[PDB]
């Protein structure tokens, strides 16, 4: 197989920027690389073919170029619409193997999070079960650390993590990590704290409960 | 192809009428006295005719007024040679193309001449719009008639176009030959369709260009000349879409010539490889892309920047559009070559149909006859003696007894 | 006009086989060649399989990942393109899309893309079953609620298959409401949570219940979310 | 704007469509006139009048040679 | 004699290709941009093609 390599896999920026998009391979693919946008959960869209040669329908701020083993997607002017996901595919031989992807986010002031902490309800008790919910709502950027501490001890390999889609008005994030545990586990210990780390806040806030109150 | 079906026309007829008109006496007094006040004006002739007139450079009004009191500083020898400088460059493209030039230069009307004279035509926005914007076409399509230098001006009529077809449809058919493909050299017959060039819809009817090469195209605005032109009916178009339409006889030429060619059109390219020709569709990073078969195939531009035939390379049209590929048995497969008559030029779908329909009579017909006109007897010998039928001969009838 | 509708996805279980379909609409589908890509959920795109035309042979290429237990097809004759798919893995659960490779010319066996998209077609392989949700309150403190503005929830746990409706007080609350996309858990069922940041002066005394619908289930829950003691 | 082209195998034939007239029906006439002086002849050995006598004579030869043109339509 | 037997091509296509790169956004600066300090350069295109 031939080896598809996008840079970077996020990009912030703002409407009317210049972005550009890379992708590298790991052979000479002869100018077979493709440009693909994707929206979030519709079809992708053919967008650039050959190097530079756009699809029928394409606007013109969409520029495509490179040669050899580096190609660069360029838009110059931004829009709203063009706030989506881009892939880049080689068509030189088989497999026709997809790039990384390029998540294209719209860049805003930065937002420390806030905080909460839900301890498990009485009715999920009694099943067997617990789940402490942690939540980080309203931050930007998207790139936040979330440590479980059960009796000042971190945790791993139980926590699980949703996040929300950037807020078409505020333009935010919003994360929820559910720490799970068995009913005697989740008996067995008193404190349980959530750390969150974020660029927004110069130290990191820890939220935390204890089983009771 | 079938320019030859077209008729022939007088081009500058109409300026020279008008030309002629201003060799009357007091004619050229009328728009001197037209043009006394300003430099653009209306005159109706002694015919009734109604002309625009325009006076592009005045030398009476600076050799009388400011060159001649000094005749009765360096700068008024520059300033004289800037103002003759047109009147000596008009005169040399007249002195050698016999004072009819075609395309009207800059040194005949300028743009902002040419401009005012179409801001001044009696023709709709539409027409000022769409010649304005195309003066260099315009320019092409003009004729600059030299007429006469009478006491004290020069003149001459500069015959512009008058669009009275615009926003129909158009669109050009490309053409290539179409043969078998056999093994054997002289073994294959071709057919190829004639009516290639433009077509225009015009006041119910088809408006038909032989000569592509004359009609003139700026962005997809045609400008062409119903001079050299052919009023068809609506039906031709079915020629494309159906070509053995009975309501149209679509015209073809065959030959034996199976040589391998290539016709670029607006979106693509159309490969005529016959014989033992290799001819490839290429592209400028990849390389080859497609290494045609035996046959007339297309391949459109999108993805593809050369065709190479032969020892011919073509780069095809960079233009952008959706080219559609309609699937079809290549309709010389449906003729026998025994009875297809090759040498037909000026030809159609019926006209061969027919000589082979009448090919084919005199062979069913003259075996008809034939075969058997042996059945029946023959003259017995013209001798003396009397003959009866035996077998197949005539035994002498004296053998009995 | 041109249009690629793939069918025949659902739910099935693992190591068991399921066959889609992509019928074309819009152009010749002999001349052309048909693709196959998938996307898995919350990864990119990944190439599955390629169909060429009849007119350069019938070669079927496949990619590594799924090369021996998948096998792509195709029905010139009612204009159709099959993807069945054998020996099914958990990890083949994602969107799969029927594309159209487009020759490098008009027709040429070099292609430089995917020019149609189909819209996809949700395949599922889980071994679980049809199972109602069961809905959890997260609910603050009573004592410190902490910062003026707070937030609460409800904890749609063990469902399946995807997805619920999640509604604040029958439709009245939607500003500060946060839905979190759904997690597949370790028992192979889903779960969600869904928050929303209220003045922390109404928790006392404004009821607040969530709706949750589940339509594979039939599951109508409404839970009321109040603080602790 | 949004051109179009289909090719025909069964006739090996190309049509472009998508395109707008301009056809050239009529014809249009204007006349263009430059006014000239009835000079005779350059009446005058410095060099400024040098040139402007020999432009001068540009001048009357270039009317002379349009006149033995217009001598014929 | 035989000139009906050829071809129809193009004659501009090429020149007209390149002519299309030019209009693109930035093509003309990094023209204007090459040529600031000598007279001649050789430059290559977006899409790669290296020209006079
Ligand atoms: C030839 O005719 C075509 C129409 O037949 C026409 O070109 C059209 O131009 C418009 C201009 O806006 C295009 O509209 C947009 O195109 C972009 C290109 O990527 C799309 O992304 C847009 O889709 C949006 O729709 C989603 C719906 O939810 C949005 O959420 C999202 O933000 C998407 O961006 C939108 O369609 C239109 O696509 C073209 N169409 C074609 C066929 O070219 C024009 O008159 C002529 N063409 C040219 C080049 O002049
Ligand atoms: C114009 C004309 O008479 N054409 C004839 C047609 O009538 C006849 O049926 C055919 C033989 O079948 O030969 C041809």
């Amino acid at each position: 197989d031939i080896q598809m390599t996008q840079s970077p896999s996020s990009l912030s920026a703002s409407v009317g920027d210049r972005v550009t998009i890379t992708c590298r391979t790991s052979q000479d693919v002869r100018g077979a690389l493709a440009w693909y946008q994707q929206k979030p959960g519709k079809a992708p869209k053919l967008l650039i073919f050959d190097a530079s040669s756009l699809e029928t329908g394409v606007p013109s701020r969409f520029s495509g170029s490179g040669s050899g083993t580096v190609f660069t997607l360029t838009i110059s002017s931004l829009q709203p619409e063009d706030f989506a996901a881009y892939y880049c595919q080689q068509f030189l031989d088989f497999p026709f193997t997809f790039g990384q992807g390029t998540r294209l986010e719209i860049k805003r002031t930065v937002a420390a999070p806030s905080v909460f902490i839900f301890p498990p309800s009485d009715e999920q008790l009694k099943s067997g079960t617990a789940s402490v919910v942690c939540l980080l709502n309203n931050f930007y950027p998207r790139e936040a650390k979330v440590q479980w501490k059960v009796d000042n001890a971190l945790q791993s390999g139980n926590s699980q993590e949703s996040v929300t889609e950037q807020d078409s008005k505020d333009s935010t994030y919003s994360l929820s990590s559910t720490l799970t545990l068995s009913k005697a586990d989740y008996e067995k210990h008193k404190v349980y704290a959530c750390e969150v780390t974020h660029q927004g806040l110069s130290s990191p806030v820890t939220k935390s409960f204890n089983r009771g109150e | 192809f079938l320019g030859f079906l077209l008729g022939v026309g007088s081009a500058i007829a109409s300026g020279v009428a008008v030309c002629k008109v201003l060799h009357l006496e007091g004619e050229v007094n009328k728009i001197k006295s037209a043009l006394l006040s300003t430099n653009k004006a209306v005159v109706s002739l002694s015919n009734g005719v109604s002309v625009l007139t325009f006076k592009v450079l005045d030398l009476k009004n600076y050799i009388d007024k400011q060159l001649l009191p000094i005749l009765n500083n360096i700068e008024t020898v520059i300033e004289f040679q800037q103002k003759n400088n047109r009147l000596l460059e008009i005169t040399r493209e007249f002195s050698v193309n016999a004072g009819v030039t075609t395309p009207v230069s800059t040194y005949m009307l300028t743009n902002s001449e040419l401009l005012s004279l179409i801001n001044d035509m009696p023709i709709t926005n539409d027409q000022k719009k769409l010649m304005s914007n195309n003066v260099q076409i315009v320019r092409q399509q003009s004729y600059s008639i030299m007429c006469i230098i009478k006491e004290e001006v020069l003149a001459y009529v500069v015959q512009l176009p008058l669009y009275g077809v615009i926003d129909t449809p158009c669109w050009k058919l490309h053409t290539s030959p179409l043969c078998t493909t056999n093994t054997k050299e002289g073994s294959n017959i071709c057919l190829t369709r004639t009516d290639r060039g433009w077509y225009c819809d015009n006041a119910g009817s088809v408006s038909f260009f032989p000569q592509a090469e004359t009609c003139k195209v700026q962005s997809n605005r045609v400008f062409c000349d119903t001079m050299n032109s052919l009023t068809l009916p609506s039906e031709v178009n079915l020629c494309n879409v159906d070509i053995f339409n009975p309501k149209y006889d679509c015209k073809i030429m065959t030959s034996k010539t199976d040589v391998s060619s290539s016709v670029i059109t607006s979106l693509g390219a159309i490969v005529s490889c016959y014989g033992k020709t290799k001819c490839t569709a290429s592209n400028k990073n990849r390389g080859i892309i497609k290494t045609f078969s035996n046959g007339c195939d297309y391949v459109s531009n999108k993805g593809v920047d050369t065709v190479s035939v032969g020892n011919t390379l073509y780069y095809v049209n960079k233009q952008e559009g959706k080219s559609l590929y309609v699937k079809g048995e290549p309709i010389i497969n449906f003729y026998d070559p025994l009875v297809f008559p090759s040498d037909e030029f000026d030809a159609s779908i019926s006209q061969v149909n027919e000589k082979i329909n009448q090919s084919l009579a005199f062979i069913r017909k003259s075996d008809e006859l034939l075969s058997a006109i042996g059945g029946y007897i023959p003259e017995a010998p013209r001798d003396g003696q009397a003959y009866v039928r035996k077998d197949g001969e005539w035994v002498l009838l004296s053998t009995f007894l | 006009e041109v249009q690629l509708v793939e069918s025949g996805g659902g739910l099935v279980r693992p190591g068991r086989s399921l066959r889609l379909s992509c019928t074309v609409s819009g152009f010749s589908f002999d001349d052309s060649a048909m693709s196959w890509v998938r996307q898995a959920p919350g990864k990119g795109l990944e190439w599955i399989s390629f169909i060429k035309s009849k007119t350069y042979g019938g070669t079927k290429e496949y990619a590594a990942s799924v090369k021996g237990r998948f096998t792509i097809s195709r029905d010139d004759s009612k204009n159709i393109a099959y993807l069945q798919m054998n020996s099914l893995k958990t990890e083949d659960t994602a969107v799969y899309y029927c594309t159209r490779g487009a020759p490098y010319g008009g027709n040429s066996d070099y292609y430089y893309g995917l020019d149609v998209w189909g819209q996809g077609t949700t395949v599922t392989v889980s071994s679980a079953s049809t199972k109602g949700p069961s809905v959890f309150p997260l609910a603050p403190s009573s004592k410190s609620t902490s910062g003026g503005t707070a937030a609460l929830g409800c904890l749609v746990k063990d469902y399946f298959p995807e997805p619920v409706t999640v509604s604040w007080n029958s439709g009245a609350l939607t500003s500060g409401v946060h839905t979190f996309p759904a997690v597949l858990q370790s028992s192979g069922l889903y779960s969600l949570s869904s928050v929303v940041t209220v003045p922390s002066s109404s928790l006392g005394t404004q009821t607040y219940i969530c709706n949750v619908n589940h339509k594979p289930s039939n599951t109508k829950v409404d839970k009321k979310v109040e603080p602790k003691s | 704007q949004n051109i179009t082209e289909e090719f025909y195998q069964s006739t090996c034939s190309a049509v472009s469509k998508g395109y707008l007239s301009a056809l050239r029906t009529g014809w249009y006439t204007s006349v263009i006139t430059i006014e000239l002086s009835n000079i005779k002849e350059n009446k005058c050995t410095d060099a400024k009048v040098k040139l402007i006598k020999q432009e001068l004579d540009k001048y009357k030869n270039a009317v002379t040679e349009l006149q033995l043109l217009m001598q014929s339509t």
